[PDB]
């Protein structure tokens, strides 16, 4: 006996929680480009020197389907994109009816119209017809000559997206506040979540950029080894699957079509800034894969499922089988206009027990959105006047279920991907904030002076 | 508070070499390290080398540095303060002075006045390095003079341990046992106790199996009436 | 070492730097740094550095009524109760980390934390009613 | 005695208790705990708890200036002047609550401030120099 208690405040435990994060982004555009919808007008700035501590000893349980980083990703981005919209122009006297009639084809695919209506301008007495353009699928029919009408004037409102706003993502890391620290798992190979053996303390996360894409992830980071993969839940196959690519295979989207901006002011200050006539032929919009390198990808991907999935089974790899036409072809923002490129001609392939050709995908453009299912407010996307290309890196795939087979073999994903926070899980899957608790009691002979 | 446990009963020829394992359970591998000990036909065991499963910087007895050499491969976490993992030794050569026991332990603790001393010991592995051939034990009934205490018999069988001698793991509880006896011949043989109250002959079971390993098993021989 | 660097380590390794755990906590974030500023950011940075020092300011708190006001290592006139741990001396310094600590005292770590201001300080401070002069 | 016990007590048995009262006041009030979060709730929680420290602040900035830095209860070098009070040794100890006493120091209670911080600390650490080294 004859042991006393001792106080120290330094002490390094911390206990499963989450809070409030915050933006970190260095000099990107400023001047030549500004207005971002992602990193606003003005964001905390990342410093060069990147904080990183490598830890020693230590195996903190991880998770990624539970953790709360993606969760406060999916909301702020959400919140953020409403508010780069609330102060734009707003279309609300654009729901009139239209009579259209099909382009110019020599009279003789479709896709587009040669529409016009008669909107507000500036002085509210007079009225104005001007003849613009749409696209398919951002009209349906009402009930000789053709009348339409804009899809969303049924449903919710519409107010188009600023011209000036910069709809490329850019790296915004998520740093941890003061008395907490974002925990990064250093071990290659984290199947699902555990304890990840190699873990670093670091204050400020990667560069993770927010790519809106679907079924087919883009820009994403990985770390080597065989294509990685993640499931909440490995036997239920009704739930998500995220894959990672041990190397990206460079693809290049682009629509062949050359616009004009045609403005028209609708009220006093406000311009609705619609297509005009195509100059310079018409023709559809693609995006290109190098076949050669895909038939590599799908080689490996299946290579590793087979001992996850038994390795005895058939594959069958399908078209995304339901779902609407934004959540099954791989939608994403590029360039400003909106891209739903096929995904039906990559999964044809089935592999399974033992100058150059590339693979081009039929695009569609739609300038009518309201992402991520939010059904409260639409905006309408101003056709960019000039050329497009997208030419980026793809990383990631979203496969989902395949049936309710009982027992028996043959099955394997097709890709759906039905809710965007899976979509930053490719990011978040090593990261976990903990509340730091610097205080620890612990005995040791030892007391200070007697009285005083 | 981590367990340790042993492979145990392998043997081989004098000029031979083999390799012996150690499964670890409950404690974390990385620091504590591993050291093997030994006990002779001789009064004292004597300890070997210490091991460090991180860094691997060893120093191994100087007697057996030459012919001895261990390593030990990284581990699986299960939590973040339980862990598995193995550790294995090979020695090179080997005579009927390095017969008998051999243990391993987990290391004492991870710090700095001391920590190559063991602290928590497995089951442990007997070696015999006798150059005669294995053999199959023979088994018969033992049955008791009085009828009108009970086990059964082991005769004439080659080397170490016949271990477990009961059928179904019926009873654990009250199941006192004996050991080895060497006989001039040098076969080895033993018996085995049971304590359950006296009953009838036709209510209950008289069956009782032995495992091995010189030669496998399969009968588990039963009692004679009378 | 630069942060957290024992934190794997034994509780005596990591008891030989913790002031470097200390120093980062309050300071760390790097908080210091159209018209408007009314953005979604910027309120994620205020609330973000309110909890920064409501939280130190929790923490300091504690350490003022038990003497240690600017002692990062205070040896309390407290005497351990046996019931919180039945380890030896060396048995728990060499063999523990902080972490695992943490979880065998947080069931009665709140007990620990009352007894604590009335001895170090609820006497102690008191005790100078007849030596103070006299 | 679980808040504010001695309220109404003599202002010595509210002295043998007045840790109590001041652990709980900056910790006190479970700050810790649509998409939107800009709602009237909110930005009535954050000036409240802005307040929480920087009156706590603005009273822990006094007691370092005095010597007090982890006391509860410093007795200071500066003499007592009559005119701030007539009453004996025990003339006000067993018979006032520290409410009576507050409206009773209150006309002068800065005059006695601004002499703390020079006796027991404008004078004290500057004592030093003559003896820190010699
Ligand atoms: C967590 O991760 C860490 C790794 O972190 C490392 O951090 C730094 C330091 C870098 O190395 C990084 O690369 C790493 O990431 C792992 O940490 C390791 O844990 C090991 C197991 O605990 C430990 O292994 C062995 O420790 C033995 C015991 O140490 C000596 O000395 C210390 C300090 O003095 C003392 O506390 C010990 O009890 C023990 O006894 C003392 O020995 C000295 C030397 O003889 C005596 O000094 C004498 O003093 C008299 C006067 O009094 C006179 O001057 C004499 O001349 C003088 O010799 C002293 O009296 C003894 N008593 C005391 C004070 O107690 C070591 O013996 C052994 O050494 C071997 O390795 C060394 C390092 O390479 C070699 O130099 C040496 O030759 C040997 O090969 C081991 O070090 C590791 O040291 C330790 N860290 C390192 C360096 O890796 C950790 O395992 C892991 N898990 C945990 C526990 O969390
Ligand atoms: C997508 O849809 C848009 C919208 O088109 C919409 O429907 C058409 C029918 C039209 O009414 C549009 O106003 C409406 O918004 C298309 O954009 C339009 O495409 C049409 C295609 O025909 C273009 O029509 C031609 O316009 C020529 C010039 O007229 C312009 O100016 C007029 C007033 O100017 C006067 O003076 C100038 C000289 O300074 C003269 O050149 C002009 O004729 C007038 O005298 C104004 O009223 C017009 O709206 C327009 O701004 C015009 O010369 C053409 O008409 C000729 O020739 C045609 C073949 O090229 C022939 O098919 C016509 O029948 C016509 O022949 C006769 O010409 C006489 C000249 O005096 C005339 O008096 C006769 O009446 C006429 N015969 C009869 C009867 O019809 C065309 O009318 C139009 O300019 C485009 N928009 C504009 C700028 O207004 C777009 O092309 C579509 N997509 C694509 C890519 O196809
Ligand atoms: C995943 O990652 C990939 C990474 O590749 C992302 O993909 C793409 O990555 C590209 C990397 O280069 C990005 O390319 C940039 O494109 C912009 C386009 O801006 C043009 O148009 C703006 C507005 O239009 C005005 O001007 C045009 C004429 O161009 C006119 O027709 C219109 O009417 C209107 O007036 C202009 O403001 C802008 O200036 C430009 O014209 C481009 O600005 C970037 O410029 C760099 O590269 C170009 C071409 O080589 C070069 O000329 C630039 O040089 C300097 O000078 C120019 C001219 O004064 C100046 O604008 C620059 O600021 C420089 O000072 C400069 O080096 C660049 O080409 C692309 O945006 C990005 N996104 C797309 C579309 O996919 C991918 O996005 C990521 N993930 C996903 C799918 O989102
Ligand atoms: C994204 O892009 C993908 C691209 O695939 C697209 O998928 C399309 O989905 C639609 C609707 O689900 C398909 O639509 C129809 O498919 C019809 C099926 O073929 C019948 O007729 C066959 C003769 O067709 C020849 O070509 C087919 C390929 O389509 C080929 O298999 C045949 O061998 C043959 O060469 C007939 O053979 C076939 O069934 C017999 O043969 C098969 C194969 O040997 C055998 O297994 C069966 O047992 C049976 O014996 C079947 O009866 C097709 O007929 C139809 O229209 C065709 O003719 C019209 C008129 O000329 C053409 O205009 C048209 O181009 C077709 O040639 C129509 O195509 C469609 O096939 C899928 N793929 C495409 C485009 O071909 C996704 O929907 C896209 N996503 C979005 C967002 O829309
Ligand atoms: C990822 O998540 C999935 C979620 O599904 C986890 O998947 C587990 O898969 C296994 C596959 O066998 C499931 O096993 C069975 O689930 C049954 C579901 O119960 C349903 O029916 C109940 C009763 O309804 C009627 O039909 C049943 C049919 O058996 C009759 O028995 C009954 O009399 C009725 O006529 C409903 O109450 C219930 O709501 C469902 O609709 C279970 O019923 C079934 O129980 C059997 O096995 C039990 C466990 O041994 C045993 O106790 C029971 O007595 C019975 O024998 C059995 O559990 C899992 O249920 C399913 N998990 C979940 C959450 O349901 C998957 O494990 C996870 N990831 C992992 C770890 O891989
Ligand atoms: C806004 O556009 C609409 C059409 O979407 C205008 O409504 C009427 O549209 C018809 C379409 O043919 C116009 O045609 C005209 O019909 C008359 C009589 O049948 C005929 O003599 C003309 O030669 C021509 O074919 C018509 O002008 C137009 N208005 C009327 C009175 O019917 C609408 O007027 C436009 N602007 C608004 C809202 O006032
Ligand atoms: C990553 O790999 C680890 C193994 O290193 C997986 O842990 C083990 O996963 C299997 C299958 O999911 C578990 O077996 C099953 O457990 C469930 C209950 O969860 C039970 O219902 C089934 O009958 C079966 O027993 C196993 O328990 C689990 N743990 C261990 C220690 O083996 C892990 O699932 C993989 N996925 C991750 C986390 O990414
Ligand atoms: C997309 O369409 C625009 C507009 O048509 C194209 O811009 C045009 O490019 C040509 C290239 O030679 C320019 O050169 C010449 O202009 C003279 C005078 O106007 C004209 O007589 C020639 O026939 C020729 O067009 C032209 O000025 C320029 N702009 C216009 C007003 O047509 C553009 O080239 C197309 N796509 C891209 C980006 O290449
Ligand atoms: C697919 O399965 C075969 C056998 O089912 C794998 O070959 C090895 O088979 C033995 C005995 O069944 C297993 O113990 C091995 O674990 C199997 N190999 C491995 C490394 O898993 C074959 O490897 C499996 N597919 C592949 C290519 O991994
Ligand atoms: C125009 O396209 C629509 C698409 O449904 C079609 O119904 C209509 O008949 C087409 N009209 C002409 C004449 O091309
Ligand atoms: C994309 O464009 C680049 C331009 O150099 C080209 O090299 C590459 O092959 C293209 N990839 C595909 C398949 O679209
Ligand atoms: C070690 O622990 C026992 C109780 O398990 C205790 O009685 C003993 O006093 C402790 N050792 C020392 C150094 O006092």
């Amino acid at each position: 006996e004859n042991l006393w208690v001792t106080v120290y405040y330094g002490v390094p435990v911390w206990k499963d929680a989450e809070t409030t994060l915050f933006c970190a982004s260095d000099a990107k555009a400023y001047e030549t480009e500004k207005h971002n919808v992602w990193a606003t007008h003005a964001c905390v700035p990342t410093d060069p020197n990147p904080q990183e501590i490598h830890l020693e000893n230590v195996t903190e349980e991880f998770n990624m389907w539970k953790n709360n980083m993606v969760e406060q990703m999916h909301t702020d981005i959400i919140s953020l994109w409403d508010q780069s919209l609330k102060p734009c122009v707003k279309l609300t006297p654009l729901c009139v009816t239209l009579q259209c009639t099909n382009v110019t084809n020599n009279i003789t695919r479709t896709e587009l119209k040669n529409c016009s209506f008669n909107m507000t301008t500036e002085l509210r007495d007079k009225k104005q017809k001007v003849y613009s353009l749409f696209y398919r699928l951002d009209v349906v029919q009402i009930n000789s000559n053709k009348e339409y009408r804009l899809i969303n004037c049924n449903t919710s409102a519409i107010t188009q997206a600023c011209p000036k706003v910069s709809f490329e993502p850019i790296p915004i890391h998520y740093c941890a506040p003061a008395g907490f620290a974002i925990l990064k798992c250093k071990d290659k190979k984290f199947n699902g979540t555990g304890p990840c053996p190699s873990v670093s303390t670091v204050q400020c996360t990667h560069g993770i950029k927010p790519v809106v894409s679907t079924q087919l992830l883009l820009n994403g980071s990985l770390a080597e080894e065989e294509v990685m993969i993640r499931s909440e839940n490995i036997t239920n196959n009704a739930k998500n699957i995220l894959v990672q690519f041990n190397t990206p295979v460079q693809i290049n989207c682009t629509r062949p079509n050359n616009n004009t901006r045609k403005s028209i002011r609708i009220g006093p200050g406000q311009a609705f800034y619609a297509t005009g006539d195509i100059i310079g032929d018409i023709r559809q919009a693609h995006c290109n894969v190098s076949k050669a390198t895909w038939n590599e990808t799908l080689g490996k991907v299946v290579k590793q499922l087979r001992k996850h999935f038994g390795n005895n089974t058939i594959i069958r790899f399908a078209n995304s089988s339901g779902g609407d036409l934004e959540v099954t072809t791989h939608s994403f923002n590029c360039g400003g206009e909106f891209f739903y490129c096929n995904t039906s001609g990559l999964f044809n392939s089935t592999w399974i027990s033992n100058s150059n050709d590339s693979i081009t995908l039929p695009c569609r453009i739609k300038q009518i959105i309201n992402m991520w299912q939010r059904i409260g407010q639409a905006m309408y996307a101003p056709p960019i006047q000039g050329v497009i290309r997208c030419v980026s890196n793809i990383t990631g795939l979203i496969l989902t279920r395949d049936g309710g087979s009982t027992n028996s073999t043959t099955e394997t994903f097709r890709p759906g991907g039905g809710d965007m926070r899976d979509n930053w899980r490719s990011e978040l899957y090593k990261y976990k904030v903990v509340k730091i608790e610097p205080l620890g009691v612990a005995p040791t002979r030892c007391k200070r002076r007697v009285v005083g | 508070e981590g367990q340790l446990v042993q492979s145990g009963a392998e043997l081989k020829k004098p000029g031979a070499s083999v390799k012996i394992s150690c499964k670890t359970s409950g404690y974390r591998f990385n620091f504590y390290h591993i050291n093997w000990i030994r006990q002779t036909a001789g009064r004292g065991p004597e300890w070997m080398g210490w091991i460090s499963p991180y860094s691997g910087d060893k120093n191994l007895a100087p007697a057996f540095q030459d012919r001895v050499i261990m390593t030990t491969d990284t581990e699986v976490p299960v939590t973040s303060f339980t862990s598995t993992g193995a550790a294995y030794m090979e020695i090179r050569n080997l005579k009927f002075d390095d017969t008998g026991t051999y243990f391993c332990a987990k290391g004492l603790l991870r710090d700095g006045s001391s920590t190559w001393l063991p602290y928590l010991w497995g089951q442990g592995t007997l070696l015999t390095v006798s150059s005669a051939s294995t053999k199959g034990p023979s088994v018969f009934p033992l049955a008791p003079s009085s009828k009108s205490a009970l086990g059964c018999l082991v005769k004439d069988y080659f080397p170490e341990p016949v271990t477990v001698s009961w059928n179904s793991g019926a009873l654990t509880s009250g199941v006192h046992t004996f050991p080895a006896v060497l006989q001039s011949s040098g076969l080895y043989s033993l018996s085995s106790v049971v304590t359950v109250p006296s009953s009838s002959l036709g209510t209950q079971t008289y069956i009782c199996n032995v495992n091995h390993k010189p030669s496998n098993t399969k009968v588990d021989k039963r009692v004679e009436p009378k | 070492l630069g942060f957290l660097g024992a934190a794997g380590s034994t509780m005596g390794a990591a008891s030989m730097t913790l002031t470097v755990q200390a120093r980062n906590l309050l300071s760390g974030i790097v908080q210091q740094q159209h018209l408007l500023k009314l953005t979604v950011w910027g309120i994620k940075q205020l609330q973000a550095r309110v909890l920064a020092v409501e939280r130190y300011l929790r923490d300091q708190q504690l350490l003022g009524i038990w003497g240690c006001s600017g002692k990062l290592i205070c040896c309390t006139n407290v005497p351990w109760n046996s019931s919180w741990s039945n380890r030896n001396l060396s048995e728990i310094w060499d063999n523990m980390t902080w972490l695992q600590w943490d979880k065998e005292i947080s069931n009665y770590t709140q007990i620990i934390y009352g007894l604590l201001e009335e001895s170090q300080n609820q006497q102690e401070k008191n005790e100078q009613d007849l030596l103070a002069l006299d």
